[PDB]
């Protein structure tokens, strides 16, 4: 089906405690594949996925060069924004930037992204047309006008429609065993005595990839959304994800409840019952 | 592969 | 300035079987700013070799991190996570329940 490529960048100022902290990571779908951390010893872009570890020295030296350039525009950015907001030199501030692309099931270009946030709120974003900008703040307008005059969007559209999509599907065929895989959830239920008249039924989905999944409970085939405790899909640490959904069942009513699991790794969706 | 042109706010 | 509290989950990579090697995880998510302190504890004491993922964030710009250590569960040892962030008036401790 569809695929995406994304780069996330975070810079945090450390007033007095040295130069700003910069962290960069890249993902293809739910799999991280590269990182750069400013405080790390190597000062190089590093592999984080087995399939990218065999790219050449040209790749690694070129990406190290470009990621460090990104580090430095962000450290100028920290000053610029402190200026736009007439803020003190004493406080720590965060700039975040994300850009990347999506391809459809035919693997053709579908969406492109380029956006910034300052201290955790939207600052400026390239719109879907990849010809205009959304700036909310009055300070953000300097940036909007600047980038308009300088034709920033034209450079960005060019990359997002060309290079981004091109290397995404290079990564897709070069990492096909990982990226074109699908691990189906291993499911089970647990039953715990809450009291003399109630018990929790928890439905588990473990070891699945990709992270998207729908896990729901029903009582006689109807909605139980307000009545289900559902946790956030979490990483197991080995590249798969986990999730659970729980309902408190009145004693003697276990047979009324069903757990439903939808995941693209399943040949058909599961309906599970405690019995 | 990263974008290669500097952008400054 | 925005400050969002960390959600915390402490769990193992594989279903816990006593006497068998595993990884204890503490996933912290949805927080802002990114400075956070996360420890994993074995019977109250602090475990020394704990690693974490590289800082990333969600679509809403809030941050997430996975902290993890190798461990072999027993019937008697207790484990937990202790997190500190600007949003928490004191270190929040979440105990590892094998069933969550």
């Amino acid at each position: 089906g569809s695929h995406s490529m994304r780069y996330f960048f975070t810079s945090v100022s450390r007033p007095g405690r040295g130069e700003p902290r910069f962290i960069a990571v890249g993902y293809v779908d739910d799999t991280q594949f590269v990182r750069f951390d400013s405080d790390a010893a190597s000062q190089r872009m590093e592999p984080r996925a087995p399939w990218i570890e065999q790219e050449g020295p040209e790749y690694w030296d070129g990406e190290t060069r470009k990621v460090k350039a990104h580090s430095q525009t962000h450290r100028v950015d920290l000053g610029t924004l402190r200026g736009y907001y007439n803020q003190s030199e004493a406080g720590s501030h965060t700039v975040q930037r994300m850009y990347g692309c999506d391809v459809g099931s035919d693997w053709r270009f579908l969406r492109g992204y380029h956006q910034y946030a300052y201290d955790g709120k939207d600052y400026i974003a390239l719109k879907e047309d990849l010809r205009s900008w959304t700036a909310a703040d009055m300070a953000a307008q300097t940036t909007k006008h600047k980038w308009e005059a300088a034709h920033v969007a034209e450079q960005l559209r060019a990359y997002l429609e060309g290079t981004c999509v091109e290397w995404l599907r290079r990564y897709l065929e070069n990492g096909k065993e990982t990226l074109q895989r699908t691990d189906a959830p291993k499911t089970h239920m647990t039953h715990h005595a809450v009291s003399d008249h109630e018990a929790t039924l928890r439905c588990w989905a473990l070891s699945f990839y990709p992270a998207e999944i729908t896990l729901t409970w029903q009582r006689d085939g109807e909605d139980q959304t307000q009545d289900t405790e559902l946790v956030e899909t979490r990483p197991a640490g080995d590249g798969t994800f986990q999730k659970w959904a729980a309902v408190v069942v009145p004693s003697g009513q276990e047979q009324r409840y069903t757990c439903h699991v939808q995941h693209e790794g399943l040949p058909k969706p599961l309906t599970l019952r405690w019995e | 592969l990263l974008f290669g042109y500097p952008v400054y706010v | 300035m925005i400050q969002r509290t960390p959600k915390i989950q402490v769990y193992s990579r594989h279903p816990a079987e006593n006497g068998k090697s595993n990884f204890l995880n503490c996933y912290v998510s949805g927080f802002h700013p990114s400075d956070i302190e996360v420890d994993l504890l074995k019977n109250g004491e602090r475990i020394e070799k704990v690693e974490h993922s590289d800082l990333s964030f969600s679509k809403d710009w809030s941050f997430y991190l996975l902290y993890y250590t190798e461990f072999t569960p027993t019937e008697k040892d207790e484990y937990a996570c202790r997190v500190n962030h600007v949003t928490l008036s004191q270190p929040k401790i979440v105990k590892w329940d094998r069933d969550m």
